[PDB]
RNA sequence: GCAGUCAAGCGUUCAUAGCGACAUUGCUUUUUGAUUCUUCGAUGUCGGCUCUUCCUAUCAUACCGAAGCAGAAUUCGGUAAGCGUUGGAUUGUUCACCCACUAAUAGGGAACGUGAGCUGGGUUUAGACCGUCGUGAGACAGGUUAGUUUUACCCUACUGAUGAAUGUUACCGCAAUAGUAAUUGAACUUAGUACGAGAGGAACAGUUCAUUCGGAUAAUUGGUUUUUGCGGCUGUCUGAUCAGGCAUUGCCGCGAAGCUACCAUCCGCUGGAUUAUGGCUGAACGCCUCUAAGUCAGAAUCCAUGCUAGAACGCGGUGAUUUC
RNA sequence: GUGAACAGCCUCUAGUUGAUAGAAUAAUGUAGAUAAGGGAAGUCGGCAAAAUAGAUCCGUAACUUCGGGAUAAGGAUUGGC
């Protein structure tokens, strides 16, 4: 369900816990996995930006919690490369959350979004207000 | 799914270490739900029955009804039927009779 | 017992054993495949890599993201002065393999070539090829006999060429001597080829054109005696372990009785020999021209030796070839550049490429300014 | 090819060099190496630096 | 545990497409028993972590055969161990059991691999409480707590490192033999096309990237700091100022050179011969047949090209060879 | 002298300058360290380390044998002249 994405560096291993970008009642994200990802012995599967995942709801509104559902990072702390040249990160890690055909249960996305999130899924690009 | 019995005993395994018999009727269909492997996430129960097929070929037939809920007000119930290969060996109870130790 | 967990081996196999190689100047095993029907060129070269900086091109490549956009990439620059040639070597086929036959050197020959074949060069009275140079001084029969032994027999024909080491910020005085060998037509014209170019020297822009898929082949830079973590990657044990923790556990079980080949052992790592294959030409500068690190796109006149020179190694004052990525072996050391042996065609190996720009910052740190002419520019008049 | 400045002190940032910040209101910050990005962070302010182009602008130097 | 043969009941009407109980003939040592052969002048007796290699009774991957195979999705069988087989909650766990990803989360052996490799949770010393039993000391493999893990410098093995002797000495090569490595997945396109009553719904070639693994490498970005390089600060000491000592590297910011990381970039080749199966010609048997004589195509297989080492008792070509 | 102090750190009087040494700076140890992003996913178990801390001011819950809990929690401030 994933399109091609040029390799950026991995900065979310599997528990960490990202904010919630949208405003569809979460507060936080708690990643459990990534789809995706490969298989070693010892290695934690880990997310980058623009990667789908899966999260849990643990702090927000009471019907989200306490179940899974796939999710979407949209900013990221760990600097990665771009093409062009420049190194960049963002402030903070962010999410929001989505059905597993990917479109988005949020309205509007606060902040901004990396631009390989944007490209990479058509609905991200829909509510977002600032592109990098 | 997998469903372990015994050839010498006739006696389905509850997975952790339990030996509930077999009725085919009102106590063997509670143990082969909790199987089922769905979660109590969305269904709850709706209707729950069994499909004749055959006595000798290790495959028995359940169907379902689920009752679940899909929108924010949408509640709705689906059916569909199930297919458990059945996996043959030993009671470790009663394979302990061929080794002449059975008193204890 | 089985293994409980099923995991993928550590190291490769096939480049064992780990020992330091026989000499810092790395062997070709494998010259291309020869063509008759083509005319006589060289197949490998000699040149002593300076380091490394950044390049910016405009990628070319339909069906990607990143079409008609500048990309950042590194790029080697590997110091390629012109080689003479100083003699030409047979080989006849033998049922036991390739054999070789007669060695015929030229006349003259400068004493850089001297130095290779003496370990004390002061105290030696330099006798090197004094009667050897005795057959040329008479009427040379002695010589179109020998040269007529490797027309008639010979299959295949080597040159024995060596590098000019005084055009080279080097402290060595000695040049580095090897064969390679030639891939024309009809071996009495390539004997007829090194004939005529003994004590004659060969360019480098003849034998490699710019957008060509080469080799590169040297001895890797060395690290001595090191553990058994860095050297396989093996996993390190946890911190609660009796007398160390930077190890391997199990060496083996009962039987064998005997410690495998295959298991991680610590030993020499570094300064191997290794072919790395698949590196694309980028740029081919001629010496004498101080528009070295110019661009069509850049129009600046400078050369690519970075402000500061590069780091260990000093002035690229002579040929040099720009390949992309990195290249087996640390500065200063002799590396072999060899065409490719098989011919590619996929996608990459086709690609013209033109520059945007070539990175010429200090490269001892941090450097900030690409030439002094414009740094001057920027902090203005000093006190100095 | 666009060169851009630092937008700490004053540095011309040849492409491939050095980092790029977006702070958490979509503000795009370039640094030309970690020196004014280490001192980004301690929130330091460049009209009192002395080696910044920003000062010797304002006390004309 | 596992595989044959025989094929009851079934698969709406059809013994064998496919499930298959019961009878019958065998194999294996990954169970549980039986035995007492070796060891009681001691083979350190559970599990996990770490690491290599072997097996095939194949979960995935490659190429095929059969179906109650239209497509899609499956199900059954052949060659085949080249290559891959995970991340977590609970339990000392082996075993189990759920959660989530994935091409897939297959089964096993090597003194039930591996304690002078570790850890000591469990078990199996001495301390202590409980419950039932006992008149009493005490019993319980019932439950729960606290409890020292010793030596390698020797020899072989392996990993690296030198070396006498072949007239001396220097340089350039040949290749006997041993090793060998790459692996998988998505997306677009082919195409809403073939197929279909529809609902639904492909593949080969092509393009672009990604997973696992491997070799390197330091331009760039990040890490490290005894460059004690420059700057800052506290307490004391040299009368103050300068310039410094001491605080087992006094601390803090920055910090080049070096080493270094999927925390960084780069690279990872194409030919022959076959297995499983599909064919040609063609008898045995005036027909028919892939097979008997011959022969064509064909797998992640085998051998080469390529890659690493270079026999210290494998060898060749050249330079100079001690009047003085 | 600093400081709440016979704590720690430095100096005066007095004592010692002894503890086999030289040269290089591989692996693996011992002792002392720092680390990008994530933050117990490690493990029988947060073992080990890290964070917190001195002072002045504000503010302090359940429960209770009314004594306590209590430095509870939590939040500011500190040099120099």
């Amino acid at each position: 369900a994933q399109g091609t994405k040029f390799r950026i560096s991995l900065g979310l291993p599997v528990g960490a816990i990202m904010n919630c970008a949208d405003n569809s009642g979460a507060r936080n994200l708690y990643i459990i996995a990534v789809k995706g990802s490969g298989s070693r012995l010892n290695r934690l599967p880990a997310a980058s930006l623009g990667d789908m995942v899966m999260a849990t709801v643990k702090k927000g509104k009471p019907e989200l919690r306490k179940k899974v559902m796939p999710a979407i990072v949209v900013r990221q702390a760990k600097s990665w490369r771009r093409r062009d040249g420049v190194f960049l990160y963002f402030e903070d890690n962010a999410g929001v959350i989505a059905n597993p055909k990917g479109e988005m249960k949020g309205s509007a996305i606060t902040g901004p979004v990396g631009k390989e999130c944007a490209d990479l899924w058509p609905r991200v690009a829909s509510n977002s207000g600032v592109v990098v | 799914a997998n469903i372990s019995f015994c050839r010498n005993c006739e006696r389905f395994l509850q997975p952790p270490g339990q030996w509930i018999r077999a009725e085919l009727e009102s106590r063997e269909l509670l143990a082969i739900c909790l199987r089922r492997l769905k979660g109590l996430t969305k269904v709850r129960l709706v209707d729950a029955s069994f499909i004749w097929t055959e006595p000798h070929s290790r495959r028995i037939r359940i169907k379902l009804t689920v009752q679940g809920e899909a929108m924010t007000n949408t509640i709705i119930q689906q059916t569909f039927e199930v297919e458990y290969i059945v996996i043959a060996m030993q009671c470790p109870d009663c394979a302990r009779s061929y080794t002449t130790n059975t008193w204890r | 017992s089985h293994r409980k967990y099923e995991a993928p081996r550590h190291g490769h196999l096939g480049f064992l054993p780990r020992k330091r190689a026989a000499s810092i100047r790395a062997r070709v095993k494998a010259f291309p495949k020869d063509d008759r029907s083509k005319p006589v060129a060289l197949t490998s070269f000699l040149g002593y890599k300076a380091g490394m900086t950044t390049i910016v091109r405009d990628l070319d490549r339909p069906g990607s993201k990143f079409h008609k956009r500048e990309v950042v990439e590194a790029v080697t620059v590997v110091d390629t002065p012109p080689v003479v040639v100083v003699g030409v070597v047979g080989y006849v086929e033998t049922p036991r393999g390739l054999r070789s036959l007669t060695t015929v050197w030229a006349e003259h020959l400068s004493d850089e070539v001297k130095r290779r074949f003496y370990k004390n060069w002061y105290k030696s009275k330099k006798k090197a090829f004094t009667k050897y140079s005795a057959k040329y001084a008479q009427d040379g029969a002695g010589i179109e006999r020998e040269l007529a032994r490797i027309k008639k027999y010979a299959s295949v024909v080597r040159v024995l060429v060596h590098t000019q080491i005084r055009k080279t910020p080097l402290a060595q005085k000695k040049a580095h001597l090897a064969e390679i060998q030639l891939n024309g037509g009809s071996i009495s014209e390539k004997v007829d080829w090194a004939r005529e170019h003994f004590e004659k020297t060969v360019a480098v822009d003849s034998v490699f054109e710019q957008n060509e898929m080469i080799d590169a082949i040297a001895v890797t830079k060395g690290h001595g005696f090191e553990g058994v973590t860095h050297r396989w990657g093996t996993k390190k044990l946890p911190r609660k372990t009796h007398r160390g923790l930077r190890k391997v556990a199990c060496i083996g079980a009962w039987h064998p009785a005997h410690v495998m080949w295959s298991v991680a052992r610590a030993g020499q790592r570094g300064y191997h020999s290794r072919t790395s294959i698949n590196h694309k030409i980028y740029r081919v500068g001629k010496g004498d021209d101080e528009a070295n690190g110019a661009t069509s796109f850049d129009r600046t006149k400078k050369t690519i030796t970075p402000m500061g020179g590069f780091v260990h190694y000093g002035e690229i004052k002579n040929d040099f070839i720009m390949v992309k990525g990195c290249i087996p072996g640390n500065r200063k050391r002799i590396v072999t550049l060899r065409k490719s042996l098989y011919t590619n065609t996929s996608r990459k190996a086709l690609e013209e490429v033109s520059l945007k720009w070539i990175d010429t910052a200090s490269k001892f740190g941090k450097g900030r300014f690409q030439t002094p002419a414009e740094k001057h520019a920027f902090m203005g008049t000093l006190k100095k | 090819m666009k060169v851009e400045i630092d937008s700490f002190s004053g540095a011309k940032i040849y492409p491939g060099r050095g980092t790029l910040f977006v702070r958490g209101d979509s503000k795009i910050f370039r640094f030309q190496n970690s020196k004014s990005a280490s001192l980004f962070k301690q929130r330091k302010n460049p009209r009192r630096i002395a080696w910044t182009v920003l000062f010797r602008k304002h006390h004309k130097k």
